[PDB]
DNA sequence: TTAGGGTTAG
């Protein structure tokens, strides 16, 4: 539920799945150690950061343009 | 407004001792009920009701543009939708009376 | 005391 900095995380391209077909996908880790600077630290939610973040899911969610889910809108009764 | 100031008073040697008897019952004007005034919660009920009442859901989704939406998009098209009665317009035309807190 | 900045092979 916190939010991270994940210094130095490396990126590394994949191309396969478990059955060895094809699939063009994007890997994600954090070597031990910390040379180089490879870490996290947890990030206040006072930073101005987390407030640009913020503000950034603002427009990734009323101005989403994406399609339907929640198709039972029958789940929400708001305050219920 | 229905019956202004001013009138002929109302001589009472005139109207017994007339044998041409004219007096405040001897000719008379019919009325339709004039401003009737409701309870606060009677007004709300009946606009309650004639909401529920008139609402249609084929009215609001003409087609031809009806017949191609998505369910969503369908759904969100008609999950909200005002209404305006005016009394002054109904018969009795219903005053509206309260005290204001 | 340790560590005392610099790329894993996951």
């Amino acid at each position: 539920g916190s939010f991270l900095r994940i210094y130095s995380l490396h990126t590394k391209l994949q191309s396969m799945n478990s059955e060895n077909q094809t699939m063009l996908s994007l890997e994600f880790h954090l070597h031990g150690g910390t040379s180089y600077g490879r870490g996290i630290r947890v990030l206040p939610e006072s930073n101005s950061d987390v407030d640009q973040l913020k503000k950034d899911l603002e427009s990734a969610n009323l101005t989403a343009n994406q399609h339907s889910d929640v198709i039972c809108q029958s789940e929400p009764d708001d305050s219920f | 407004l229905l019956a202004p100031p001013g009138s002929p008073v109302r001589n009472a040697h005139n109207e017994i001792l007339e044998e041409p008897h004219h007096c405040p019952l001897q000719k008379y004007t019919r009325l339709q009920t004039p401003s009737s005034f409701p309870t606060l919660a009677t007004l709300k009920e009946e606009g309650q009701r004639k909401a529920w009442a008139s609402f249609d859901p084929k009215a609001l989704l003409p087609l031809p543009e009806a017949s191609y939406l998505p369910s969503c998009q369908l759904n969100r098209r008609l999950a909200w939708s005002w209404l305006c009665l005016l009394p002054s317009a109904f018969c009795p035309a219903q005053v509206l009376l309260g005290v204001l807190v």
